[PDB]
């Protein structure tokens, strides 16, 4: 595994399980990626995050 | 401490007190052939004084409408001195060169030259003008000797390569407001470690005025260009009788 | 066994530093300082100027992560370019009997020739590929034999010759239904580099006008003859073309030189058109406009 | 890896990451080579190297 | 709260010395010396 | 590597670097063989070997 870092997914800490045969990383498999999701930057991107139980407009 | 220099090798020295700087071609000095590289199995001769001299060869007058000149090395020195006698007896040959071209002018003359080296400077023709007849250049355009030869089309250097990017190869400028000489130290560049001195000409010294000479009438109209060269670290092999060509 | 002191007393300036990315730009500020000047260079030295960004303009800290791997010689030359075409027509003048001897000179087409004429001496391995088809393009069930004739081996003179027995020459038998035959070729020259330019003559003697055909012809570059026939005693019933593509690998190149701007006219000489010397760029009507 | 040293790139200290299947090294991959460059032998091949800050002709 | 190096890096020449009286004149002799010249100024 | 010793080059001490896929050694690669040569059994196969420097007929 002495390939170049050519893939368009470089920019995370963990690597992926992509098998590759050429010396270029963009020719690799798509593989399986990390199942991390962050819905709070699209669902509730408010400044001061209010909880569920309280009334939102105190 | 840069404008003034002195180059002594052999029994001949040249002083210059308005130099630019010495450039060493491709960053390395000429040296002897190591035993990792040599293939000939006879012991080379190394004259070490009698051929490492500044040979002053010729004098080209530079007027306002000149084109440019070229000298094929080492065929400028296969007719001159103990270099021309050792290169005609011996089949093999290798050397470097210290190439010093003088062109002085007053502090009212102007103009710039591009004295440049380039290895394996092969010469094309005009191909019969329109470009359909395979004409090969004659022997005197190929190897002019110590007389030099004047370029016909200096924009393409008689080889289809532009002079605008000749500045890649080892060069330096002689503009007459700053310097009057240009030292270029050239190592031995060739694939095989020795070669014949009569057939193969390793490089050519292109001396082309790019910015033309100009002076008001009343000044000295004769502005010569003399080139002096010194084979450094020269060694020969394969002794036989004298061939001249 | 000497008493003399003359005989007993009787190297590169540059160091190759590793540079994977282009260099960063450190933070500079203004400077109001006499004595030292980074702008005023001396171009008559013949050195490219070592003036940087920081000593001409106030710059910011830029961490340059732009890689310099695409510009190496192994990435600039390892592309298969068309260097030869071999015609085997049914009836004609040029090779009418189903064999063709193409001597290996890869300076016959001006895209591969233009790149490799940037350098004077090149040392490389190559892998040739022979894409063969009918002139209309289609593939036909026809068997071919390629063989490589080194300098000195007998050139085959006909289709049904004896030199096609390939007792020691390397030969490739591929039919046109197959994928293109691809073989790798080592560095075969006697010299240590293929020189694209040989300013000189190969042979000694007087050099008259009749034998100026040898000028620029170095024997260290001409590496033989590539021969191809349609395998059979009878004539084949298909017109053929064989296109030869080579990419260079394990490349070492020495001594750059200016790149061609006039049109190529012949092989193995830099002859150019004399009345039609065209400028190397485009042109404009005045200098003070665009 | 018991191949012959047939490749036209022998002459350096480090080897390259070239995968090969035959017994001859010139049949190998082109691989990736070292990213060492020396511009100072073409840019400023002067004898006594002057710095940026000084005037070049003292 | 920055990662840039441009912002984090972002005075008199003369000293008043006490001088109650005009300064003394020390003994000098002749001088026959090249190189240094105290007369030739640049105005 | 559990092949039979079927190759027509058995009869030396060292083996060769021949890759094989079948169970018979004669189906293997030609490989690279030892660079040992003995010119003295064809050049000078004399009984009492005389040296270079001496005259051969004392
Ligand atoms: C037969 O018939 C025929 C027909 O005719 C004939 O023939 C003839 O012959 C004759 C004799 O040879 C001739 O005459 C001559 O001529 C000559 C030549 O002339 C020409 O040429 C020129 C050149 O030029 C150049 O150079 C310049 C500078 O100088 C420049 O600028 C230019 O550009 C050029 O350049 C080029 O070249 C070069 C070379 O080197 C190079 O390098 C470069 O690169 C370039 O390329 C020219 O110029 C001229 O021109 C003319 O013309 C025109 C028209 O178009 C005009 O425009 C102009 O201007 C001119 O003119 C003018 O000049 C002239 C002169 O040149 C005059 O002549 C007139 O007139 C006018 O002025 C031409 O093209 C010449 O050289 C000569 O002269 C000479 O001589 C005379 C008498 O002889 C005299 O007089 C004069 O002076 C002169 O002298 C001089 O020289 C000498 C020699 O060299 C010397 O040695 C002396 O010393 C002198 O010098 C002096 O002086 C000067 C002044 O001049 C000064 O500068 C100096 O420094 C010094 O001091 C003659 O003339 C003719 O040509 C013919 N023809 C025709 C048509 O051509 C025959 O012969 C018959 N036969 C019988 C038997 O007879
Ligand atoms: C079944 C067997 O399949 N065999 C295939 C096969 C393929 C190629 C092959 O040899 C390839 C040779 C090329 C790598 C280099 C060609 N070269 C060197 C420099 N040179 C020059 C230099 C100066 N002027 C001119 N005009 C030309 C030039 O043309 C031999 C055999």
């Amino acid at each position: 595994s002495h390939e170049n870092s050519n893939s368009a997914t470089e920019g995370s800490t963990i690597n992926y399980t992509t098998i590759n045969y050429y010396k270029d990383s963009y020719a690799a498999t798509a593989g399986k990626q990390s199942l991390k999701q962050d819905p709070d930057k699209f669902a509730n991107p408010v400044k001061d995050i209010f909880t569920e139980m309280a009334a939102p407009l105190k | 401490s840069d404008r003034v220099a002195q180059l002594t090798i052999g029994n001949s020295t040249i002083t210059t007190q308005e130099a630019a700087n010495i450039i060493v071609g491709y960053g390395e000095w000429p040296s002897y052939c190591s035993d990792d590289d040599a293939t000939a199995v006879d012991k080379p001769t190394r004259p070490d004084v009698s051929v490492n001299r500044f040979y002053t060869l010729d004098t080209k007058l530079w007027e306002k409408s000149s084109k440019g000149w070229y000298w094929k090395f080492p065929d400028v020195l296969t007719e001159t001195g103990v270099f021309g006698q050792n290169a005609q007896f011996h089949y093999l040959y290798r050397s470097g060169f210290c190439i010093h071209v003088q062109c002085n002018a007053s502090k009212f003359h102007q103009g710039a030259l591009l004295v440049a080296i380039l290895p394996e400077y092969v010469i094309g023709t005009v191909a019969g003008g329109t470009g359909t007849e395979d004409s090969h250049p004659p022997y005197i355009q190929t190897q002019p000797g110590a007389d030099g030869f004047e370029l016909q089309h200096p924009y393409v250097l008689d080889a289809g390569i532009p002079i605008s990017q000749l500045t890649v190869c080892p060069h330096q400028w002689i503009n007459l407001r700053t310097n009057n000489c240009a030292t270029i130290i050239v190592p031995y560049m060739n694939t095989l470690p020795f070669d014949s001195a009569l057939n193969h000409c390793n490089f050519g010294l292109l001396v082309v005025p790019i910015s033309p000479l100009d002076f008001d009438q009343g000044a000295t109209p004769v502005i010569p260009i003399t080139i002096t060269l010194a084979p450094m670290c020269s060694e020969f092999a394969g002794l036989r009788q004298a061939v001249t060509q | 066994g000497d008493r003399v002191a003359d005989m007993i007393e009787s190297r590169a300036l540059t160091q190759a530093l590793p540079a994977p990315t282009g260099q960063n730009t450190q933070v500079s500020s203004h400077r109001l300082d006499t004595g030292e000047v980074p702008a005023l260079q001396a171009a008559e030295i013949g050195a490219s100027s070592n003036t940087s960004d920081e000593s001409m303009i106030e710059t910011r800290c830029v961490l340059n992560s732009h890689s310099t791997a695409e510009t190496t010689l192994d990435s600039f030359f390892s592309r298969a370019g068309l260097v030869g075409e071999i015609d085997l027509p049914l009836e004609g003048t040029t090779n009418p009997s189903g064999y063709a001897n193409w001597d290996i000179d890869i300076t016959g087409y001006a895209q591969m020739r233009r790149k490799v004429e940037l350098f004077t001496y090149m040392r490389f391995d190559a892998e040739f590929t022979f894409v063969a088809c009918t002139p209309t393009g289609q593939v036909v069930p026809q068997l071919l034999q390629y063989m490589f004739v080194p300098p000195g081996a007998p050139k085959p003179e006909s289709r049904e010759s004896l030199a096609w027995q390939t007792a020691t020459n390397p030969s490739v038998f591929v039919k046109l239904t197959d994928p293109p035959a691809q073989v790798s070729v080592p560095f075969m020259s006697p010299a240590s580099a293929y020189q694209w330019f040989y300013d000189g003559y190969p042979t000694f003697g007087e050099h008259k006008q009749e034998k100026d055909l040898e000028y620029g012809a170095c024997p260290n570059n001409m590496m033989g003859t590539f021969s191809v026939r349609t395998v059979g005693s009878s004539k084949s019933k298909y017109a053929l073309v064989v296109r030869i593509y080579m990419r260079m690998k394990h490349v070492r190149a020495w001594i750059p030189r200016p790149m061609r701007n006039q049109n190529y006219l012949f092989k193995a000489n830099p002859n150019y058109a004399g009345d039609s010397i065209k400028p190397t760029g485009t042109s404009r009507n005045a200098i003070t406009t665009l």
